[PDB]
């Protein structure tokens, strides 16, 4: 349970821009422990697989079920699933250079509608968690468009525009929080935004409610174009160009157990000075915290590169990302907890025994009882690697230590990659045990855990 | 103490602030982590299990791609074998629609044009600086909350937040203000390491507190006599003579985002409108039901005497107008109370040169003659200089410093707002002459009409004969009777469009385009052209950001020498669609209207429904950076046709989208602009934005339309403004202020005294 992913399977889908899988996301509505399914986005085609575990190492436990090609004019880079509300059956919206959203029936190998509207490219696509009817683009025209696939919405399934000033050039990131009432947006001018959507309602919308001021902004978080952001629970991870790092941070006086302020809660631009503003804020404290930064080395100068938290109860949270040279990255984000715990009970057995204190691994047929019959004794865990030297305790800080909110985690697991690869998107499977990474070449990396070979 | 000593201790007290943090990043970690969500909105049934590898085996035409597979083992990641190739058929799905013509931005409409503040060129499609300061400000941000449980803890005579802050912008002990120089210098030695980029001297961290803060935030609005200029100061400061709001669209925007509104003290303040009003009254009802004084006839706070005071002079030397009723009914005292009040109290005294009457101008029979076209630049806009109102005590000459005679290179007509009067100054504009029970105020007209060849729409208090005073009435908009005669030449203030509609432009060159949707003939006003009002450099700074610096930028000159255009990019209507042409069936025209400058479209030929518009875009649109460095239906068309705010393709025949104008955005931000103010009390605030709030929805051009407008506010809030002293106490200088500019005629006044009594004694329920 405290395992992270090794490479089982890779492959190379033929060039379809004569070319690169821009995202992939794994079908989030099937019935638990069925198998899992994604669904990889080149240039021009949806690939379509089913991952099934093998007891055979040389098995390949890759099906393709499905391969759709975009006969129009686009070049796609975002996807997200929805489900037909009469009849259940999935849907993969693909969005792409044109500006506009291609609703496919994949089961049936048909188009079920287009969204019309943006005027310019998409770059990204996300299904609100609350709703599965619940669609946001994200484009270089510089909004953000709600769609709802909703019966009572066939006739204008615009919603929402996400509008005004803050955002001035093109979107390339947009995340729901759980809750399905905040997004995320953000882009090339280095803002992000915070949006609060109202209620909307259960008829037809003549016209989409249109949103000027989101209810916090700022451009400060990162010095260059912000390409991916994300919630995690109440906490927000964004990354940008240049920087090498995916941010944690947390907006100050923001909780999804407040009630939802409405529009006309928000800030407005009252000083042109002020590179953030906020509806949440509480001597001036910050409007937001930065909290930490995990490294991602070797991003050089490449952007549009996207992580996933893995994130379900009951299970350690999984950070992965993958750079622009051949190397994915992983954090299990319970180890922070369990390295803390470990440095306390060692730092309060130095003082109240004098350094006569014994560390014992975890994990083996032993117990904190087993450990004290045998002689202060200290449990670290199993993965702990190295009185310990001053590079152990270095190596371990590096990669644990949360305390400084500008130092750098270094990952939990760096796995390099065969050839050059430069790494855009990240989907975890819904029990976790896969994680797909896609990138330049149409290349896919298949990592697993917890098989069965 | 000694600087090392106590750099030492805070070296020791700085340990808990990464510890903290650790603390802080692994509690939200773990709360996280334990209220992770469950995936929602699973299917009862795998909706895939009904599918193989659609791998192909040693089709027909059909499509195929390959993929290569590898697979891998161990800890290294190393392939098991070269890896097996497959074949898989393609289903290929096209799109059912189009998009729409490319666009960049949230197009929103807006009723007329707003004003701008200038931005910070921040994004371009020093920052070593810039980076700086940021890395600066996150490590103030994180040790000002431990600056004052440090002194607490440190406990160092004379170390005290407030003491601090005296011995920064350096009374204060002796051993005090050595220890507070100790403790700054030690701070700077421990945070503000001028190796590191994460540093912060202590000054950044006393800067932020909410006392020091406000001594920065340059967000400042502004016998008997002196109390009421002094007590009127909020509303002669911010109060706008054009449209009566206090945050609205006139005015100034300096450099620095200060605003300087257009309201009374652009034109002397109080006093010179006042007396000038005393005087005209020297040169000349009903009882109230509330034990009035005609009738009959608890101590006084000094802000219920002050009430009365402004009230009393700003009524003046009324001869039907009294303050006890009015005064009595904001109070909530008998008008026999104030009666005897005012009386205990006996509440300054009051003081025409002949002028050559120029040639080229006639104000009493309303003609220009002659040289009139050389003698003034009042017609041309380009050239024109925006001058404060004349407010001065002499006739209007170069002498007194009249800007109107002597600030231009030729002279302009005193307007409206000029303290001057027609039987003073002989440059008092006096409207038109046009009368007539057909069409009057024409281009090709007897006598032609001076508003037309000034270039300027008819005035509804001056223009009386064409019936502008009905026609410039929004309300009667589309009484199409009514605008079939009488005065043709307020189609900005009747503020009605003719009918249009968005759509792919029939140039294979442009995106979008506009067309008719009606019939259109030559003459007829087609649309005005809104946006966002813009000085010089803030175009150059949205050409920049815009990557304009191909033209991609288009700024609408509306006042050349003034400088000002007009940006349509975000903010204005669906005339920002309209197509260059050089031969084109329409035309802008920059317009004077009430003191303001607008663009109106007006139809050059004759454009049947249907039709795209056209207009030569001429030197309209100037590269500003470049200058610097050297039954209404949906059309039958060809286009497809959009709604302009959902973009869905309009059916050709069906009900041309009509959508109410969306502006509570623009309300917050003019509601926040004012409560931004340091200046204002929570009690100027809570009536000035509930005033704002009503009278920027009215859109107000003109005096003509206050008095109606007024009382439509007194009505629907007068029991708001009996809930609460100092309501009534804020409307009534409301009041004050607009009786001492002689806009609110006395007639109103009666009828709020009585709309307000009505209101409070429904509330002695
Ligand atoms: C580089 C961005 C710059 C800041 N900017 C600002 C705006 C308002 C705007 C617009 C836009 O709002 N237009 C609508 C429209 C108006 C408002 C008026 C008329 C008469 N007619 C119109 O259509 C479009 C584009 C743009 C980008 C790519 C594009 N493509 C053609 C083929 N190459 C690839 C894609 N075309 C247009 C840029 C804009
Ligand atoms: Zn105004
Ligand atoms: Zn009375
Ligand atoms: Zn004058
Ligand atoms: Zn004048
Ligand atoms: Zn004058
Ligand atoms: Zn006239
Ligand atoms: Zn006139
Ligand atoms: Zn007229």
């Amino acid at each position: 349970e405290w395992e992270l992913p090794r490479l089982r399977t890779s492959f190379i889908f033929q060039d379809d821009y004569k070319a690169e899988f821009f995202d992939v996301k794994f079908y989030p509505y099937s019935p638990p422990g069925a198998p899992p399914v994604f669904a990889a986005t080149s240039k021009k085609h949806a690939v379509i697989c089913r991952l099934t575990q093998t007891t055979d190492k040389d098995a390949n436990p890759c099906e393709i079920i499905q391969l759709i090609r975009d006969d129009g004019n686009e070049a796609n880079c975002a996807s997200c699933w929805s489900k037909d509300p009469i009849t259940d059956q999935p849907l993969l919206c693909i969005a792409g250079n044109e500006g506009n959203v291609k609703v496919y029936n994949v089961t049936e190998g048909k188009l079920y509608r287009t969204l019309v509207g943006h005027g310019g490219g998409i770059n990204d696509l996300a299904t609100s968690p609350a709703n599965p009817y619940i669609i946001a683009s994200a484009s270089d025209d510089t909004t953000i468009r709600i769609w709802s696939l909703a019966p009572e919405h066939e006739k204008q399934p615009c919603v929402c525009i996400l509008g005004g000033e803050g955002h001035s050039y093109d979107l390339l990131s947009v995340a729901f929080h759980d809750n399905g009432r905040y997004v995320l947006s953000a882009g090339h001018d280095q803002v992000i935004n915070l949006w609060a959507l109202p209620e909307f309602p259960n008829e037809h919308m003549e016209i989409p409610i249109v949103i000027y001021y989101p209810h916090f902004s700022s451009s400060e978080i990162h010095n260059n174009l912000v390409d991916c952001v994300a919630f995690y629970g109440d906490l927000i991870l964004s990354r940008a160009c240049h920087e090498d790092t995916i941010v944690l941070w947390r907006i100050e006086g923001f909780s999804s157990d407040d009630p939802i302020p409405g529009p006309l809660d928000a800030p407005t631009p009252t000083d042109m000075t002020k590179q953030t503003r906020s509806y949440f804020t509480p001597s001036r404290p910050a409007m937001f915290t930065r909290l930490a930064q995990f490294h991602t080395p070797d991003c050089g100068v490449q952007f549009f590169m996207r992580f996933r938290m893995y994130h379900v109860p009951g299970k350690h949270p999984i950070l992965a990302f993958a750079n622009a040279k051949s190397k994915t990255f992983f954090w299990d984000l319970a180890r922070f907890g369990e390295y803390a715990r470990f440095m306390a009970d060692l730092k309060e057995a130095q003082q109240s025994y004098n350094g006569r204190v014994v560390v014992v691994d975890q994990g083996q047929g032993i117990s904190l009882a087993q450990a004290q019959q045998v002689h202060g004794v200290v449990m670290k865990p199993a993965w702990l690697v190295p009185g310990f030297s001053r590079e152990t305790l270095q190596a371990w800080a590096d990669m644990y230590d949360l305390s400084n909110p500008v130092g750098l985690i270094k990952a939990h697991r760096s796995l390099a990659i065969d050839g050059a690869f430069v790494g855009r998107q990240v989907g975890w499977s819904p029990e976790g045990e896969w994680c797909v990474v896609v990138g330049n070449g149409n290349r896919a990396l298949i990592y697993q855990r917890w098989g069965k070979e | 103490w000694t600087v090392d000593k106590i750099a030492s201790a805070l070296s020791v007290l700085a340990e808990e602030v990464p510890q903290n943090h650790s603390r802080l990043v692994n509690f939200l970690l773990e709360e996280t982590e334990k209220r992770a969500p469950q995936p929602r909105h699973l299917s009862k049934t795998d909706p895939f299990a009904h599918m193989k590898s659609k791998a192909i085996d040693a089709p027909e035409g059909v499509p195929t791609m390959d993929v290569k597979f590898k697979q891998h083992s161990g800890e290294y990641g190393k392939s098991r074998n070269s890896g097996r190739r497959f074949q898989y058929p393609v289903v290929c799905i096209k799109p059912d629609r189009e998009p729409v013509p490319p666009y960049r931005f949230h197009h929103a409409e807006i009723r007329k044009n707003i004003l701008a503040l200038n931005s910070q060129l921040n994004f371009v499609p020093p920052r070593s600086q810039k980076i700086a300061k940021r890395a600066q400000a996150e490590y103030a941000a994180t040790l000002a909350p431990y600056l004052e449980p440090w002194l607490r803890k440190l406990n160092i005579e004379g170390c005290t937040k407030s003491n601090l802050i005296r011995f920064m912008a350096s009374d204060m002990s002796p051993q005090a203000v050595r220890n507070a120089s100790m403790f700054t210098e030690a701070w700077d030695r421990v945070f503000n390491d001028q190796s590191k980029l994460r540093r912060v001297a202590l000054r950044d961290i006393l800067m932020l507190d909410k006392n020091v803060e406000p001594i920065f935030d340059n967000k400042r609005a502004k016998a008997l006599m002196q109390k009421v200029i002094d007590a009127l100061g909020s509303y002669t400061t911010l109060g706008c003579l054009i449209c009566f709001s206090h945050d609205c669209e006139h005015g100034e925007i300096e450099r620095d985002n200060q605003k300087r509104c257009f309201s009374l003290e652009e034109i002397g303040g109080l006093m010179p409108s006042l007396r000038r009003k005393w005087a005209a009254q020297i040169e000349q009802h009903p009882p109230c039901r509330n034990e009035c004084y005609r009738i009959h006839g608890p101590p006084w706070s000094e802000n219920e005497v002050g009430t009365l005071e402004w009230m009393f002079a700003t009524i003046g030397y009324s001869q039907t107008l009294r303050p006890e009723c009015f005064v009595g009914a904001i109070l909530g005292r008998p008008c026999w109370d104030v009666h005897r009040k005012l009386q205990e109290l006996d509440l300054p005294p009051v003081e025409i040169p002949k002028q050559k009457s120029l040639p080229w101008y006639d104000r009493r029979k309303k003609q220009l003659m002659s040289d009139w076209a050389d003698a003034t630049i009042t017609h041309e806009h380009a050239v024109r200089e925006l001058f404060a109102p004349c407010h001065h005590d002499g006739p209007c000459t170069a002498a007194n410093g009249c800007p109107c005679a002597s600030a231009g290179t030729h002279p302009v007509l005193c307007e409206r707002f000029c303290l001057c009067t027609a039987e003073e100054c002989p440059l008092k504009f006096t409207g038109c002459a046009c009368h007539s029970s057909g069409k009057t105020c024409l281009q090709r007209q007897g006598r032609p009409c001076i508003c037309v060849q000034l270039n300027r729409e008819c005035d509804p208090t001056l223009c009386k004969g064409c019936g502008a005073r009905e026609r410039a009435d929004p309300e009667n908009a589309y009484d199409e009777v009514l605008h079939s005669t009488g005065c043709q030449n307020v189609a900005l203030q009747r503020g009605a469009a003719k009918a249009v509609v968005l759509g792919k432009s029939q140039l294979e060159a442009c995106g979008y385009g506009l067309f008719a949707a009606e019939d259109i003939e030559e003459g007829e006003f087609v649309i005005e052209y809104t946006g966002e009002l813009i000085s010089h450099d803030e175009g150059v700074r949205r050409e920049h950001r815009r990557g304009d610096v191909n033209k991609v930028s288009y700024l609408f000159t509306l006042l050349e020498q003034e400088g000002i255009w007009v940006d349509a990019a975000i903010y204005g209507n669906l005339s920002r669609y309209i197509n260059h042409a050089t031969d084109g069936n329409i035309m802008p025209k920059i317009m004077y209207v009430n003191h303001e400058w607008r663009i109106k479209f007006t139809a050059i030929k004759d454009i049947k429904a249907g039709e795209e518009l056209f207009f030569n875009y001429g030197d309209n649109f100037p590269n500003l950076t470049k200058k610097l460095v050297e039954p209404l239906l949906v059309p039958k068309t060809t286009q497809p046709l959009f709604d302009p705010l959902s973009k869905v393709q309009l059916l050709p025949g069906q009900p041309l989208p009509q959508h109410p104008i969306d502006d509570s955005w623009l309300l917050l931000k003019h509601r926040d602009n004012l409560q931004d103010f340091i200046d204002l009390r929570p009690e100027e605030k809570e009536f000035l934005q509930e005033w704002d709030a009503f009278i920027l929805r009215r859109h107000i051009s003109s005096e003509q339309y206050l008095p109606r407008y007024f009382l439509r506010f007194v009505r629907e809030k007068a029991d708001w403004l009996v809930s609460k002293r100092s309501r009534g106490e804020e409307f009534s200088k409301l009041v004050a202020t607009l009786l001492a500019r002689r806009v609110l005629p006395e007639r109103v006044v009666i009828e709020a005294t009585q709309v307000l009594n009505d209101a409070r004694g429904r509330l002695r329920e």
